[PDB]
């Protein structure tokens, strides 16, 4: 169960990863477009 | 894990058989003849169980004056309910970014 | 690492007098208070009895001794071998002094071990040859003194024990 | 904060790959070859538990902070010339 | 004034499985392992005729782990019911110390003692067990060693009876005790 | 075209927010 539970939690910090990398490329992307224009 | 279960399932199927032995027995020899023999069997199989008793007798027995297994070892499982939680979190917050871009429209 | 180390032997108007004068000058270029890792200098013997202590203490018996043990591992090994070892009996001095930190720099006053003794001025160094600095914090510290020139700038990776027995060595100067 | 106790516990309770009898952390071991003045003792342990969770809000109130510097100047100094930032990763 | 109280036990190569699975049941250590060095005794003695015994053992599995020299000696004849080791004393120290120091204060390399068993710790006593390996210069029982150490002060031997208890509480797997 | 511009950011960022939840479900389903 240790083992099985590591893998499991292995796998949830990867995917977590992964969304917080996308996310970063995104907010990169959207504040340069947003901060490129001023009201 | 595997041989635990293993050994478990045996002891109970070893009851099963004896208990079964033991009706089969009872039902041979109540009323009717020479497979009551194999009745005999019966007991021999009591003796298995008995061997079981020896192989509990001299088993691990690692203490046998506290609790073996130290430690649940849930700091895991603990760990495993922060990431649910982290999993929820975000789920929430994707949640609101998106009913915020679904008024932006 | 290692960084060189030596004894400007003053004289004129007393020891305690020329240790002030040199604390006071240190002072003046900015040494910031960093304790007192009063360094002993004990003698007991090719070994030694080293006790200059930088949080840990040994003493090089040769090779520049090993000594990697902590000091409570050395002294149990010395009072164990008591007799076993050919070094009890000579002169046990110690000495002292402060240890200020101006810059990245400490700077150790050992002072009289036995009482007949000078003030080594003992530098301690970064990373480590690396004489650039080191001269011209020299100079500027000193007159004409601290020649140093240890066992080092030979590449075994900044031995300081080594200096340390070099300067210990010291004890038949007077 | 319940990461880092468990953090804390967990540690309380790495193994000392003792030979003789060390039982402790190799970090008590590694001042005899290696000299540690104020290393080993910043090493050793340090205070945590309310002090940590303290200074993270105070990161956090830091941040709101140039934030909210940010939107003023963005609101503010709009016909100057707008000022760009992109957080780290 | 770090004394020893280690008994000397000793169990058959064939009975390690369920030995280890009762040690990591009770107590073994989180995730335990095992560990790998070799040892060799330095006899210098003329006038003490007690060759001083210096474990320079060097783990091969571990980087940079330091030479853990434990000299042991004076057996305590104390006959209080327990095992009543000699006074030992740990050093560690760094790569070819213990060479140098062989070669400085003159010593000679008594005999060699390759062993390799696995790791266990409790509350406050210690036990290992291990299997030695006589092997060549550049690498003789055969047999796992469950050894019970006990390594600390003087004290008032208060853990004697506790580690006695111990090890009975451990009686199927060995009887273990001193030597004379 | 700024507002243009934002529309698209904004529609990427919302794919990306979507494909996002499904696969978070997908993970949790476990």
């Amino acid at each position: 169960r240790n083992q099985q539970l590591r893998a499991l939690q292995e796998e949830c910090d990867r995917k977590l990863i992964t969304l917080r990398d996308e996310v970063s490329i995104d907010l990169y992307e959207l504040e340069e477009e947003y901060y490129s224009s001023s009201s | 894990n595997e041989r635990l279960r293993a050994l478990e399932d045996i002891e109970r199927e070893i009851g099963a058989i004896l208990q079964n032995a033991g009706t089969a027995i009872l039902e041979l020899s109540k009323e009717k003849r020479l497979l009551d023999r194999q009745a005999a069997a019966f007991t021999t199989s009591v003796q298995h169980v008995e061997a079981e008793l020896s192989a509990q007798i001299r088993y691990l027995t690692q203490v046998a004056t506290g609790q073996p297994h130290e430690g649940s070892s849930y700091s895991s499982r603990k760990d495993c309910q922060m990431a649910l939680k982290r999993v929820d979190y975000a789920r929430l917050k994707i949640s609101d970014v998106a009913r915020t871009c679904e008024q932006m429209l | 690492v290692t960084c060189v180390s030596q004894m400007p032997v003053a004289e004129g108007k007393s020891l305690q007098q020329t240790v002030e004068l040199l604390t006071k000058k240190l002072e003046m270029l900015g040494a910031e208070k960093q304790g007192t890792f009063c360094v002993d200098c004990e003698t007991y013997h090719g070994k030694l009895m080293y006790v200059m202590h930088y949080p840990l203490s040994c003493f090089a018996l040769f090779e520049n001794g090993p000594c990697l043990i902590a000091d409570t591992n050395f002294d149990v090994l010395m009072v164990k071998l008591k007799g076993f070892f050919q070094s009890a009996k000579a002169s046990k001095i110690e000495t002292r002094g402060t240890r200020y930190q101006y810059c990245d720099f400490l700077v150790k006053v050992g002072t009289v071990t036995m009482g007949p003794s000078a003030r080594g001025i003992s530098v301690e160094v970064e990373y480590g040859d690396c004489w650039s600095l080191l001269l011209e914090f020299l100079q500027s510290f000193l007159g004409s003194h601290a020649p140093g020139a240890p066992t080092v700038f030979g590449n075994a990776v900044y031995g300081p024990a080594d200096t340390m027995i070099q300067y210990m060595e010291l004890f038949n100067k007077i | 904060n319940l990461h880092l106790l468990i953090r804390e516990f967990h540690k309380q309770t790495v193994m000392p790959h003792p030979a003789s009898a060390p039982f402790g952390h190799k970090r008590m071991r590694l001042s005899g070859p290696q000299a540690f003045d104020k290393n080993e003792i910043n090493s050793i342990q340090s205070t945590e538990g309310l002090l940590e969770k303290i200074i993270k809000q105070a990161k956090h109130i830091f941040l709101r902070s140039r934030t909210a510097a940010t939107i003023d100047s963005l609101a503010s100094r709009i016909e100057d010339p707008q000022i760009q930032a992109h957080w780290s990763n | 004034n770090m004394m020893e109280y280690l008994l000397q036990g000793s169990v058959l190569d064939h009975s390690l499985e369920s030995l280890i699975h009762r040690l990591r049941g009770l107590c073994d250590n989180m995730e335990p392992e095992t560990f790998l060095d070799h040892e060799m005794v330095f006899l210098l003695k003329g006038q003490q005729a007690s060759p001083f015994v210096l474990r320079a053992r060097r783990s091969m599995d571990r980087a940079g782990a330091p030479w853990h020299l434990r000299y042991l000696g004076q057996p305590e004849m104390g006959d209080k019911n327990r095992h009543a080791l000699v006074r030992n004393c740990v050093d560690i120290a760094t790569s070819e110390n213990l060479t140098d120091f062989l070669m400085e204060m003159g010593f000679r390399m008594d005999h060699e003692f390759v062993a390799k068993g696995h790791l266990f710790r409790k509350g406050i006593m210690k036990v290992v067990v291990y299997k030695i390996f006589r092997i060549l210069v550049p690498g003789l029982s055969l047999s796992y060693l469950v050894e019970l150490s006990v390594v600390a002060p003087a004290g008032q031997d208060m853990v004697s009876d506790d580690m006695r208890n111990f090890a009975e509480q451990l009686k199927p797997l060995v009887h273990l005790e001193k030597i004379d | 075209s700024e507002l243009q511009r934002k529309d698209a950011l904004v529609q990427k960022h919302l794919t990306k927010l979507r494909h996002w939840q499904q696969v978070l479900e997908d993970i949790n389903v476990q």
